């Protein structure tokens, strides 16, 4: 009754026979706008199923020397679906997620990953040039990577300057291959502000990083992908208009 | 504990504003059970987490 | 008017006195606030949560192996595998841990720690160990059969994949203060070691070696005073 | 009718005024019930306690609890910045500008920092002294210019009218000035990190410097003159002490492990990282 | 007397401070109040009311052809007339506005603005238009079936004279500061287009073209914080 | 035509939602966009070598100086009281132990002639004595309008 | 709101005169209709004005 | 604000004068006080 | 003039602008020679009883 | 990433050895016709 799981979400579901619970980040579940919060006065649009359901990345493949990836939210989903079509025409988006990230192996395979979801995840500049002009930045295809993902240079410090040790503040799960073959984390909607633009912000990236590292003895199956499926639970547009991709 | 008739006063405020004011008033409140535990179906501290 | 009669601490200015200042916009009303997600209100609720000793700190332990404890199979049984000091406030595993920033900004703590241990090898392994404490007194334990004598948890490798090693506050003081030693080393807090209690085990055919990992965190128990400024961070000049 | 379909937090809040106080507990001989196994994949930590790995004595603990909420551990002064005044003889500027970022000064930005989300009051008091150190009876003024306001251009430029403005006119021998300031900003918090950019519009790959700069913490600039027609010949620096009061937070964050560089960019040395935690000769020996 | 100890904020003097300063008159009873006609109590009422954009703000307008707008018949169909951001504490048109003076001493406002045109034809003039207003984004819409996709109200011309576009609050902040761009470029409001809905359509014998003056004001949403200092004034020596 | 502005609203032209409006209107009122102190006067006084009047007077009107005449300026008619602040500094800037006098001379009433003259008496004239270095002298002034 | 039990002290004056006091006890009274609608006959936002 | 007029005995540090000083550590809990023995209240009991 | 309190296991400063006078938690005294001498009160700190 | 937009089952391989997706019901009309294609291929159901 723990270990055994389903997720369903519009017309797409999701079957588990291996899970460790589920985590709700922050102890709350996603919502729509509450009127006395809400500001812009004219009414938001709330397709429900059509938006709010399990899309599918690529797999990445999990090799012995990788550093792990990451993704940016909702900037993953902006090309794909329904979903990134709404959020092309209006300049005002809200909602949650439901993250599940599946990684199986063979009980003769070994290593733990580590799922984590970052709320404003900056990405830094990689150089030792103090002064803010001659000082490096990240490119645009790095701080938003996009369906593809990006990777770490630096994964002990997580790129941003900040330890990897203490990153279990952040809603997290361990993918620990003797355990669970999945992590699954439902995040609310966290901002400053009640809606925002899913273009120029992504609200929080998601992270997979190997801490212990992937071991397998010769003659097991080399191949093994990571791969993420995210559902938009409770999702609002407003501000339609004309349609910007960026 | 003690200070029997100390007769303190601190938080009376001279200016009109709210913001010009001293902390605190305190607070007590804690919720760890969000950060530390934030898990859908809860686990007792006898049984075993997964089964 | 009223007569009145000035007393020292006149014109100084004492950074946490609490006084009122005088308002510069008059009328003034904030923005609206909204719920937000996650709020904390003491700095003890982030000490309760569990993040990685780095327990391999060592030189040669390259980038982030440097969080994992090696664990094979042994030839010699009872044999030693991880120590590290107890005190969270001072330079060591406990140095990468979040209790252990929180701890840094604070003269004094008083409470009791955990250990948790996550092993992370293939299903087919198997194992026992021996995760003991030892209160002040004579240095890191030599043996197994004087490590058994404090407190000790034995943890079989199995389904449940992590057993903590809870390190009750056992003090003659309320406090200890976090420094170092010589003269402060009367508030060390004891020695943490981790033994083989059998032997990890593993079939033909699996990696012949695995990584524990190790998490550290507060009980309900713990507190801190005398707030302070940290001595991790330096500065020489004014970031541009 | 003729459609149907159309037709909370499990975690609580407790008052704690102290230490939590340790019950008696005796030993336990049987299966079935195992306190100490965790499993820390679910990413919930362990909830084991004293009671059940040991035996124990009464406790009831008075050790208090409350210096280490947000408003006790923000609510100090420390430095925000430092204001060089030359007015002196050569080029001669007569007044100096200092737009508001906190992020100047290491020390105080750590401690923002671990969280990601803050709504506060705020307390400035300006401590000015002379090149070495002194204080003359010159009069001063700090003039706040918000965001859109024009700057002053000149020592005497008509800008110092304030007829708007809030300014504050005090001696170098007086008592460091102070004021209360509201929070100010257009959204409903502080974020010391915005993942995005301020506007839309194609990125540069190569150079992006307007990368993580949130709007809403444009505050205005502080300015600062020597009250007086012809010139004064002393130099003067003004430091700043920014206190935080009524101070609300959100979403604690990691501690920043490595050495600063920029004020406004988390940049970090790719070569060079810093271990978080200094390094033994091996691990099998604790001291 | 009473023991003080005197506190930082001492011997300053802050403009807005709120005190009790002393009398030069004592005794002294003013002249009798009467009633006098349009009386103002905030500075909102005064914002409500429309004045005349000046949207032909552009070079060789001359002196007061600058606030009209030429309409006249088209030849291709679907054409664009006149554009202007939104923004009302910024250069451009409202600059022209009551409204755009007031929000200019503030740092920051939050609304509904309201844009009336009126078109001084003929009586015989027909004609109708489209008014489209599009949320910040991709920049100034080239095509009308771009520009219908936002918010837009079409007006035929006839015996009422004026349309009314109203500019609801549309934005991620509760409030917006007025400024220039590049950074505050965030803030930006929005652009508002005024496109051939069908065409300027005249009988023979009446002139070939006419002037739409447009106006603007605020709605009961409207509001404003942080006084400051205007830009647009100059000073350089004590007025004799 | 009939000058009256569009009564039209927000809600009748498009489609809303219910938004529960808390920013405050406060800080627009004529009390506070009219209280601040803002320069309405410079008044220059050698006294010092060469040719020496030894006194300076200065008509009083606010409309000297732009910045705090173009918000007054927004109206025709204004009743208030008022708080005046004298910031008296050296010629480059500093303050010496020098004993001032601020009178005021309505009118009617004879000006000084000279440092020393008798209409310093100031039997009836309010005046203000302070020394360089005290806080600046301030004084609070009635509506003294004959009109109303 | 909030600030339970703050108590607040600002009007109290220390002279004889009411013009030596402080600002403001505020107002919150606003008339708009009388410079943004003068209109002898009402006009209805529903109705066109000429008929 | 109100008017104050200063006496003699300003700026004076009398050692033996008590009043208030402002505190270092807010919200400062002290180590819990605990019985022990022999404890002293006037020196009179140390006369006898 | 600046006064400050340097607790047990905090960074003592090292030169006169260094930078452990930025006191964002050390409480710090600034005065003035011609003030009237600075004063506090202090708790009782040891970590015994 | 074009067939997850479908209705679409993820399926772990487990003690449970088998899923099931079911294939609602979605059609313009109430029946289908059971026959060819090339006008027939109206009624065709869809794509697993
Ligand atoms: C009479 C002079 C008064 C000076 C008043 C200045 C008040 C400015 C508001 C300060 C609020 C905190 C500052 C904003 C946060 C950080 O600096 C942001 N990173 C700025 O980029
Ligand atoms: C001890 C010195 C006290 C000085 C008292 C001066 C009070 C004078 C009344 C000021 C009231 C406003 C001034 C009158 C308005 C404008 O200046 C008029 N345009 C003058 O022509």
């Amino acid at each position: 009754s723990d270990r055994v799981a389903q997720l369903t979400v519009g017309n797409s579901s999701i079957t588990t026979q291996e899970a460790a619970n589920i985590v709700l980040a922050y102890g709350e579940w996603p919502e729509y706008c509450p009127d006395t919060d809400a500001t812009a006065v004219d009414k938001p649009t709330r397709p429900d199923v059509s938006v709010n359901r399990f899309y599918t990345l690529d797999s990445k493949m999990w090799q012995e020397n990788s550093t792990g990836w990451y993704w940016k939210f909702p900037d993953v989903l902006n090309k794909t679906g329904v979903f990134g079509q709404n959020a092309q025409f209006h300049y005002l988006y809200r909602s949650g997620f439901c993250l599940h990230v599946q990684c199986n192996a063979s009980k003769f395979h070994q290593g733990a990953l580590l799922v984590a979801v970052i709320p404003e995840f900056v990405i830094a500049g990689r150089g030792s040039n103090t002064k803010p002009n001659e000082a490096p930045h990240p490119g645009f295809t790095t701080t938003f990577p996009g369906t593809t993902g990006a990777t770490f240079h630096d994964p002990y410090v997580l790129d941003s300057g900040v330890p990897l040790s203490q990153a279990l503040i952040y809603p997290h799960q361990w993918i620990n291959l003797r355990t669970n073959n999945c992590a699954t984390v439902i995040v609310p909607y966290i901002n400053a502000v009640p809606f925002d633009s899913a273009i120029n912000h992504s609200n929080f990236g998601l992270i997979v990083i190997p801490v212990s590292p992937l071991k397998y003895s010769s003659g097991a199956t080399t191949a093994i992908p990571i791969t993420i499926t995210i559902a938009p639970l409770n999702s609002e547009f407003g501000g339609l208009r004309q349609a910007v991709s960026q | 504990a003690t200070g029997g008739s100390t007769i303190n006063f601190t938080n009376i405020n001279y200016y009109k504003d709210s913001y010009a004011a001293s902390a605190t008033r305190q607070d007590f409140t804690q919720d760890p059970k969000k950060f530390t535990q934030p898990v859908l179906d809860s686990i007792r501290e006898l049984s075993a987490p997964l089964n | 008017g009223i007569p009145a009669e000035l007393r020292p601490g006149t014109n100084q200015f004492l950074t946490t006195d609490d006084d009122t200042a005088a308002p510069i916009l008059p009328g003034f009303t904030p923005t609206p606030t909204i719920h937000i997600p996650g709020e904390v209100h003491s700095l003890l609720e982030l000490c309760r949560v569990e993040t990685i000793l780095e327990v391999n700190n060592t030189t040669e332990a390259t980038g982030l192996t440097r969080l994992l404890i090696p664990v094979s199979s042994q030839n010699k049984a009872d044999e030693l595998c991880a120590a590290f000091m107890v005190d969270p406030g001072r330079i060591g595993p406990w140095q990468s841990t979040l209790v252990g920033q929180i701890c840094r900004y604070y003269t004094q703590w008083s409470g009791s720690l955990k250990v948790t241990f996550m092993f992370t090898g293939s299903f087919m392994a198997t194992g026992k160990m021996l995760v003991a404490y030892s209160p002040p007194g004579s240095a890191q334990p030599a043996n197994r059969e004087t490590a058994m004598l404090g407190t000790h948890v034995i943890w079989d490798f199995g389904l449940q994949s992590s057993v903590s090693l809870v390190i009750p506050w056992i003090s003659n003081t309320h406090f200890r203060t976090a420094k170092t030693g010589g003269n402060y080393d009367y508030y060390t807090a004891g020695v943490v070691t981790l033994w083989y209690q059998t032997n990890y085990v593993v079939p033909p055919e699996t990696p012949g070696e695995a990584y524990i990992i190790a998490m550290g965190a507060d009980l309900y128990k713990f507190t801190l005073k005398i707030c302070k400024d940290t001595d991790e961070v330096t500065q020489q000049a004014v970031l541009q | 009718d003729p459609v149907e379909d159309i037709i909370r937090a499990i975690s609580s809040a407790t008052n704690v005024e102290s230490a939590a106080n340790t019950t008696p507990s005796s030993h336990r001989l049987e299966t079935g019930r195992v306190p100490a196994l965790q499993a820390a994949e679910t990413g919930a930590t362990s909830n084991a306690t004293d009671e059940n790995m040991i035996e124990t004595r009464c406790v009831v603990n008075r050790n208090g609890v409350l210096e280490t909420t947000i408003n006790h551990f923000f609510s100090r002064s420390g430095l925000v910045g430092v204001v060089n005044l030359t007015d002196g003889g050569t080029d001669t500027t007569g007044y100096v500008t200092w737009d508001i970022d906190i992020m100047g000064f290491v020390q105080l930005r750590r401690k923002c920092e671990m969280f990601t989300y803050m709504r506060f009051n705020a307390e400035f008091t300006f401590v000015t002294t002379t090149k070495n150190g002194e204080a003359r009876p010159y009069m001063l003024q700090y003039m706040y210019v918000p965001p859109g306001a024009p700057k002053p251009t000149g020592r005497d430029a008509f800008q110092w009218q304030t007829a708007t403005n809030p300014s504050v006119f005090v001696k170098l021998t007086d008592p460091p000035a102070q004021v209360s300031v509201p929070f100010m900003s257009p959204a409903s918090a502080y974020q010391w990190f915005y993942d995005g950019y301020p506007t839309f519009g194609q990125h540069p790959e190569t150079s992006n410097t307007t990368y993580g700069l949130c709007p809403n913490n444009m505050m205005g600039t502080f300015a600062v003159r020597v009250v007086s027609r012809e010139a004064s010949q002393l130099k003067l620096q003004t430091r700043v002490y920014m206190k935080l009061k009524h101070v609300r937070a959100w979403v604690p964050r990691p501690i920043r492990s490595q050495p600063y560089l920029l004020k406004n960019f988390p940049n970090y040395d790719s070569s060079k990282i810093t271990n978080s935690a200094r390094d033994r000769s091996s691990i099998k020996q604790a001291n």
